[PDB]
């Protein structure tokens, strides 16, 4: 069964390393299970203030700074955000290139957080120098497709590399590492670590196309340079052979994600089926991305591909729409001045306001975001499972699949792993969709190459500007008096997860899905590692 | 075998697009660096252990026998004696303060340490400031948002085996940051011609004029960004977008507005 020690008292884990940003955790432990946990952001550097009194034009290239891993994604909302605010509406090739860019995103941004920033959670670095590379090539040959770098010569390479590293005494980013000597939580045989390994070390060189991938259209990867009020600048973007590279590259990306990527996860997910009934939650909330439709809104929510909705206590059975009014930050737990409780975006109120580290009535720097009063988890397992209730047919054969391939119901996904689960199966979705969205763009900028519209911007005026980033649910909320910014306020994915209780004292996400969480070795607290980096946490983005 | 020099990266107030930027690398790739060239001995973003057992190896690292150099991503929050910038419950600055003291070399990535960055901009709530600043010490700085990785690898293979390169007034290294971009930009015949888009959607723009109407900074900005280019096919004026100069300091206040040259 699932080690779990006796340990009653307290853990403090900070830093949370392999996330974007500075993130404390505490819990309460009683006989080796979590029964009380807090999410403390520990850096603000106050994106809203900033903005204040300039230009809206400039609003996109401050706000894009808000993280360097999901990049692009805060120009995107703030682009959207500004348009909607001048009421304008983007030519049909600047959503087609807005949406590839995304596209691109994705592959990029999830590819590396299994590999980079979740894998070392699961797999014994260590223990791939315990395995045979012949025993390990005949075990990789029985989980995922045949492939050269599978072989038992190319595993051998690897390991002899890994040897030659450890052997050095200088074990740079593993040094201390939970899993050294052993650790009752992590139960991947030799063989499977060893194979994870060497895709470990090639996911940072696929890592580096995706972002070229990226940069055809973008400009540039990191901060992209290529989107305007009223559409995108990229004419060249919309030209044969860019876009030839285009899908050159992204065809070798999506061929690493169903060659290794998939195959990696469901072989750890087989193994650790018990944290199928770890880590879950009930509420879920996606404001859609991929539209056929962007010019409002509304229409973004409407047309998305990947679904937009809400889901409430686990019920598949009836997804709401979303109702943008219904949505509000409180700061009743944050290190933020007394008065700014229940705030709708568009009415944002950013005072930052300190008192001292584990203080338990102000514990973040992250606001709380709430819809209707509830706590909503956002990312690939909200929008997994809002479109699997819909029915959309790409997620219902993945996701059935998967099932599947692990043998267990629906109901498992509710979970840390069925969390991680999600995030693979929507990167193999939009990985089968490249190759289409590519020609719808190809086709149309070689017919027409329109790619910005004219625009006015008013007086005064306001707007928000959806997304579904990598980690979920984003909106970008502007105010525009006498041609100014006003207020602009953001609310991202990573605030509605990770961020403090509300109001009600009611926990986030992340706090209540770490409440039965299993304490193997005190010291050495991986299991909590395993939930939180579950929600792919971005403290820069939760903060801004 | 070889001893490999060993490296100490601290993340401050930053948006970690500088570290995304450095695994960008192809010469070499970030594995073949971090495996035969240098001891990447912390470094928050990619290591494995957590908690105490990270401050434990940051700790093993600034006490080693054969020295460390020190990157540093991202500036500091002074206000309140630098708490809203804590890792393991030690104010940023501290901690910065204590690894500088006895590194062999401090390399800045990112215009956010170098100069103070994005949380500098007016009206600078975290009281923020560069790191060469806050601690009184001179920095190699490796500038932009982000900057190249073809400029932060080139600078810290060049530390380790030859020397400090020749910096300019802001401590950039001469090697990367001795021309501006303008210089190098296939469009500087428009801008010679006088021939300036006056939008995005004229016909102008479609013709790939010059940018400087619409706001570009090229001019003004010392970066290598059309020579080298970025993730080995684009730069930001071959999508037809300006420069924004973010390679200069405190370029969010003298730069912006960004779509103007007022
Ligand atoms: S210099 Fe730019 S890219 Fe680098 S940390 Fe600062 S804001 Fe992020
Ligand atoms: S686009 Fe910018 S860098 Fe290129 S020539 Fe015109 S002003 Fe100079
Ligand atoms: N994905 C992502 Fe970053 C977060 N949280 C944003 O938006
Ligand atoms: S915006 Fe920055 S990346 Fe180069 S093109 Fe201008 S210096
Ligand atoms: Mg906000
Ligand atoms: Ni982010």
């Amino acid at each position: 069964p699932t080690p779990q020690s006796t340990f009653t008292g307290p853990i403090v884990v900070d830093p949370i390393t392999r996330i974007e940003g500075h993130l404390r955790i505490m819990v309460e432990v009683e006989n080796g299970k979590v029964k009380d946990a807090w999410s403390s952001s520990q850096l603000f550097r106050g994106l809203e203030i900033i903005l204040k009194g300039r230009d809206p034009r400039d609003a996109q290239h401050f706000t894009q700074r808000a993280c360097g891993v999901c990049t692009y994604v805060h120009a995107l909302a703030s682009s959207r955000c500004v348009d909607d605010a001048v009421k304008v509406s983007i030519p049909a090739n600047a959503r087609m290139m807005r949406n590839l860019v995304m596209a691109s995103q994705y592959l990029h941004d999830h590819l590396v957080h299994f590999y980079h920033l979740h894998a070392l959670d699961w797999v014994d670095v260590t223990a791939a120098l315990k395995a045979d590379p012949n025993k390990a090539a005949k075990l990789a040959a029985s989980i995922a497709p045949a492939r050269p770098g599978n072989s038992a010569k190319a595993l051998k390479a690897v390991q002899d590399k890994l040897k030659a590293f450890v052997e050095s005494g200088q074990l740079g980013i593993f040094t201390n590492a939970y899993f050294l000597g052993g650790h009752k939580a992590y139960y991947l045989p030799p063989e499977v670590d060893l194979i994870a390994t060497a895709h470990y070390l090639e996911a940072l060189h696929m890592q580096v196309k995706a972002a070229s991938a990226m940069a055809i259209l973008g400009g540039k990867n990191p901060h992209t340079q290529f989107t305007v009020v009223g559409g995108c600048s990229n004419y060249q973007g919309l030209t044969k052979d860019p876009l030839a590279n285009y899908l050159a590259l992204s065809k070798e990306v999506c061929q690493f994600v169903n060659e290794c990527y998939i195959p990696d996860l469901l072989a750890v997910a087989g193994f650790y089926k018990d944290w199928g009934g770890i880590g879950g939650t009930s509420n879920y909330l996606a404001f859609g991305e991929f539209a056929t439709d962007d010019s409002s809104p509304e229409k973004h929510l409407a047309t998305s591909q990947f679904p937009s909705g809400v889901i409430t206590g686990r019920d598949l059975g009836k997804v709401d729409n979303v109702d943008l009014g219904a949505i509000y930050e409180d700061v009743k737990y944050s290190w933020y001045a007394p008065g700014g409780d229940g705030k709708h975006p568009y009415d944002g109120v950013t005072d930052p306001k300190y008192t001292k580290l584990d203080d338990k009535d102000h514990y973040s720097w992250m606001k709380a975001p709430r819809y209707k009063g509830k706590a909503m988890e956002v990312g690939p397992l909200a929008r997994t499972f809002i479109a699997y209730a819909k029915g959309q047919p790409d997620f219902k054969k993945v996701v059935d699949m998967v099932l599947g391939k692990l043998s267990v119901p629906a109901t498992a996904l509710h979970s840390t792993l069925g969390r991680t689960a999600a995030r693979g199966i929507e990167t193999a979705i939009v990985c089968a969709n490249m190759e289409k969205w590519i020609k719808e763009m190809a086709d149309s900028g070689a017919k027409d190459n329109t790619l910005c519209a004219k625009w006015e911007m008013p007086e005064e005026s306001k707007g928000v500007g959806l997304a579904d980033a990598p980690r979920g649910a984003l909106s970008h909320w502007i105010r525009i008096k006498g041609k100014k910014i006003d207020n602009f306020q953001l609310v991202v994915p990573s605030t509605w997860n990770l961020g403090p209780r509300g109001a009600q004292g009611d926990k986030s996400p992340v706090e209540e899905a770490l409440i039965g969480t299993p304490i193997a070795d005190p010291k050495r607290p991986v299991e909590i590692l395993r939930t939180v980096h579950a929600f792919d946490p971005c403290i820069a983005c939760g903060v801004h | 075998a070889k001893h490999r020099p060993s490296v100490v990266w601290l993340h401050n107030a930053e948006c970690t697009g500088c570290t995304e930027a450095a695994i960008r690398t192809i010469k070499p790739y970030i594995d073949a660096l971090i495996l035969d060239t240098i001891s990447l001995d912390y470094q928050e973003t990619i290591m494995a252990a957590a908690g105490e057992a990270a401050e434990a190896a940051l700790h093993q690292a600034l006490e080693g026998k054969d020295g460390y150099y020190l990157v540093v991503e991202g500036g500091l929050p002074t206000i309140d004696g630098g708490q809203w910038g804590m890792v393991a419950g030690h104010p940023m600055i501290e901690t910065t303060k204590k690894a500088a003291a006895k590194a062999k070399g401090i390399i800045c990535i990112g215009t956010c340490s170098a100069y103070g960055g994005v949380q500098k901009a007016k009206p600078n709530p975290s009281q923020a400031k560069g790191v060469s600043e806050a601690l009184g010490v001179k920095t190699i700085n490796i500038p932009g948002c982000p900057p190249n990785p073809i400029n932060f690898v080139g600078a810290v293979v060049h530390v380790l085996t030859k020397g400090i390169p020749d910096l300019d007034e802001n401590g950039r290294p001469k090697l990367f940051y001795g021309e501006l971009v303008h210089d190098n930009c296939p469009r500087l015949p428009h801008f010679e011609a006088s021939e300036f888009a006056p939008s995005f959607d004229s016909e102008e723009a479609k013709k790939g004029f010059c940018l400087y109407e619409l706001g570009c900074k090229g001019p003004v900005t010392y970066n290598n960004c059309p020579k080298v280019l970025f993730n080995q096919v684009n730069w930001p004026v071959q999508a037809g977008h300006p420069c924004l100069g973010c390679s200069e300091p405190d370029f969010w206040d003298t730069m912006t507005p960004f779509y103007e040259q007022g």
